[PDB]
RNA sequence: UUGGCACCUCGAUGUCGGCUCGUCGCAUCCUGGGGCUGUAGUCGGUCCCAAGGGUUGGGCUGUUCGCCCAUUAAAGCGGCAC
RNA sequence: GAUAAACGCUGAAAGCAUCUAAGCGUGAAGCCCCCCUCAAGAUGAGAUUUCCCAUUUCUUCGGAAAGUAAGAUCCCUGAAA
């Protein structure tokens, strides 16, 4: 099992050898450094920490600092740990490139969705409106609550509220290439969150 | 007028150390809730807390009789809708045995701010090993 | 029950040791029940007179009995195929079975027990742990028990297949 | 397999039994099978 | 369900159908497992286990219901102030 | 992975028989996992890595207050929020 951390650039398309047009993210992912080894021993599972994007000093403060010193790196935007890899793999500091991945293989990308901010059940959760004429004063509403019987309404009655910024994760997309000299993955198909965003490709889980 | 009551830190709370192997789920229980909530000294007050601390080891080993192990079934609800989810305690005694001795004595303590200090005085193993040997507790026999 | 030649039966508390030329058992009885050894013959003492003992007791014989003979001259289960293009094949540890799927079906015996197949038509499951015989034997039948109509599939030798029109 | 509340010999085959506290008739005959 | 009674509410407990939102039971409509069959096969019948998910769009009528058209794996039956 | 109905193996009680009493196996879209998300106010408040260090004057006493460290905020430019 194989992992990285990159920013969605955007999305464009390729055409395959084939003749098949498809659509790609682009994901850039320079500067991916090994920080810290986690096993059973001293943390109680195996994980190794890679820490992403290079920072200004002045970004960072002294327990950041003290942390990438020992991986002889500077300060990091990034940092998240990746579990299910073999920690063999992986010296501390070691960079951790785009070609651990190959043309074909299968990954499971993960990152924060777009914020939408407070929005409504149509929008939110998908229900459907009220009519909109033949006298009707319900649009976009909830509908009922629930019954009367329990005097109170159960706890899964879906509601207005904060939309997206959630954590997603898209199964199974395809590599469709790997530009090593550019710090770039093409996946097939598109991943969450806008363009900038902190995305994590490891390999698929199934 | 002149009765006795204990204050707070007045009496001697001992350490104990209970093997679980064999004895009934209850039983064990009963005898436990007596001892944390202090039913066995003279000095009990029923406001403070004069009990004694508890280490249960070998709680894998505990009994239940019948067919209690596969018919005594432990139900939690998530307080969502149809968020009912059940475990029988034979399954419990296997996997979470701290867990089924803990329900079985919480029952049985008083069902208020005293009884949940009560609570955090039970210490339960599955095993035979705790790590509270620098409390230097004293075997306990029912 | 009879101890023959070859056989050395031992008893360590609860759990008794039967190590004979054909292979070795061990089996775990009820305590209370206790077993007496002697140089050729064997005997099982039933302590009180309660239906769990009664049971216990008979089971006890029964069981020491099948090890014993076990360990002897063995367990022969024989089976036969029945049906136009059903055949067993016997490649390396892997009874494989033709019997009208679109898959082939494959057996690997346990430790103990042997899978020799003398005609396509027909296997013989050999063991000296009866239960572990019996099995073996069941599931390979369990792949195609014979059907009432024209009687094909996996039947025991001297099985009796009720039969329709 | 025949489940009711009664359940009896329906043939001189018949044979009453009890599995896991249940009464049935188990049979040469497969229509008599019972289960209480 | 059709009822019986008149115990809460007449200083008001809004009453049918639909819409929105569901949630629960299982006596299961579909899908899963299985026994018996007057089970050759393909289809079925009947019973047992099973409530995870699923369970259509129209014509007529205020309708519920029902009939019909066309589908569907299926077009379940009930409770929640019908 | 463990089970339901069910099917068995071995097997007495009950010289037979019997899936069951002791003992083994098979066996469902269901149960528990696996998958996705939240989650230590999990007051049972967990863990790992890294950073700062032991200041001053009072307080009989316990403690208090008042400059700071690492760090954070106010304020300001903003949006991917
Ligand atoms: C078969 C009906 C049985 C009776 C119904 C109810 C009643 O009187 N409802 C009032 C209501 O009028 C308005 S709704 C227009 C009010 O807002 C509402 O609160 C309420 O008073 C009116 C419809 O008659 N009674 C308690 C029992
Ligand atoms: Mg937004
Ligand atoms: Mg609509
Ligand atoms: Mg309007
Ligand atoms: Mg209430
Ligand atoms: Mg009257
Ligand atoms: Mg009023
Ligand atoms: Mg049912
Ligand atoms: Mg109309
Ligand atoms: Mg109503
Ligand atoms: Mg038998
Ligand atoms: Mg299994
Ligand atoms: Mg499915
Ligand atoms: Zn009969």
């Amino acid at each position: 099992t194989k992992g990285i951390l990159g920013r969605k650039v955007g999305m464009t398309q390729v055409f395959t050898e084939n003749g098949e047009l498809i659509p790609v993210t682009v994901i850039e992912a320079a500067q991916n450094v090994v920080l810290q080894k986690k096993t059973v021993e001293t943390d109680g599972y195996e994980a190794v920490q890679i820490g992403f994007e290079d920072k200004r000093a002045i970004l960072s403060n002294k327990p950041e600092q003290g942390h990438v010193a020992k991986a002889n790196t500077t300060p990091k935007r990034f940092i998240r740990e990746f579990r299910d890899v073999n920690l063999d793999e992986y010296e501390i500091g070691a960079e951790v490139k785009v070609d651990v991945f190959a043309e074909g293989d299968i990954i499971d990308a993960t990152g924060v969705s777009k914020g939408k901010g407070f929005q409504g059940v149509i929008k939110r959760h998908g229900q459907s409106r009220g009519p909109m004429a033949h006298g009707s004063r319900y649009h976009r509403r909830p509908g009922s609550m629930g019954p009367v019987a329990p005097n109170r309404v159960f706890k899964n009655k879906l509601l207005p509220g904060r939309m997206g910024g959630e954590q997603i994760t898209i199964q199974n997309l395809e590599i469709v290439k790997v530009d090593v000299e550019k710090n770039v993955l093409l996946v097939k198909g598109n991943v969450p969150g806008a363009k900038k965003a902190l995305v994590q490709i490891k390999t698929a889980t199934k | 007028r002149t009765t006795y009551m204990a204050k707070p830190g007045e009496v001697e709370r001992k350490w104990y150390v209970i093997d679980a192997t064999g004895v009934s789920l209850g039983r064990l229980s009963s005898e436990v809730a007596s001892i944390l909530r202090g039913k066995n000294k003279p000095q009990f007050t029923p406001h403070i807390d004069t009990g004694d601390f508890v280490i249960i080891i070998n709680a894998g080993k505990i009994g239940l009789t019948g067919k209690k192990a596969t018919d005594k079934i432990y139900y939690r609800h998530s307080q969502y809708p149809g968020g009912l989810k059940s475990r029988t305690a034979g399954e419990m005694r296997t996997n979470n045995p701290e867990k089924l001795l803990e329900l079985s004595i919480k029952g049985m303590l008083p069902k208020n701010s005293l009884g949940r200090q009560l609570f955090k005085k039970l210490h339960v193993y599955g095993g035979s090993e705790h790590e509270h040997a620098a409390q230097q507790p004293e075997v306990y026999e029912l | 029950i009879v101890i023959p030649a070859g056989v050395t039966v031992t008893l360590n508390g609860s759990t008794a040791t039967v190590k004979g030329p054909k292979g070795e058992l061990v089996k775990e009885f009820n305590p209370e029940i206790t077993i007496k050894i002697e140089g050729n013959e064997i005997n099982v003492s039933r302590p009180t007179d309660n239906k769990n003992h009664r049971a216990l007791h008979g089971t006890t014989r029964a069981i020491l009995n099948n090890m014993v003979v076990g360990v002897s001259e063995g367990y022969e289960k024989k089976l036969e195929l029945i049906g136009v293009g059903y055949r067993a094949q016997k490649q390396g540890d892997k009874l494989v079975l033709n019997v009208g799927y679109s898959h082939p079906v494959e057996f690997v015996a346990p430790k103990g027990v042997d899978i020799e197949v003398p005609a396509n038509t027909q296997v013989i499951v050999k063991g000296y742990n009866k239960e572990h015989v019996g099995e073996l034997a069941a599931n390979i039948r369990a792949v195609r028990p014979p059907e009432p109509y024209k009687g094909k599939g996996i039947r025991y030798e001297g099985e009796h297949v009720r039969r329709k029109e | 397999m025949k489940v009711r509340p009664s359940v009896k010999p329906m043939c001189e085959k018949c044979k009453v039994i009890r599995r896991k506290g249940k009464v049935m008739v188990i049979c040469e005959n497969p229509k008599h099978k019972q289960k209480q």
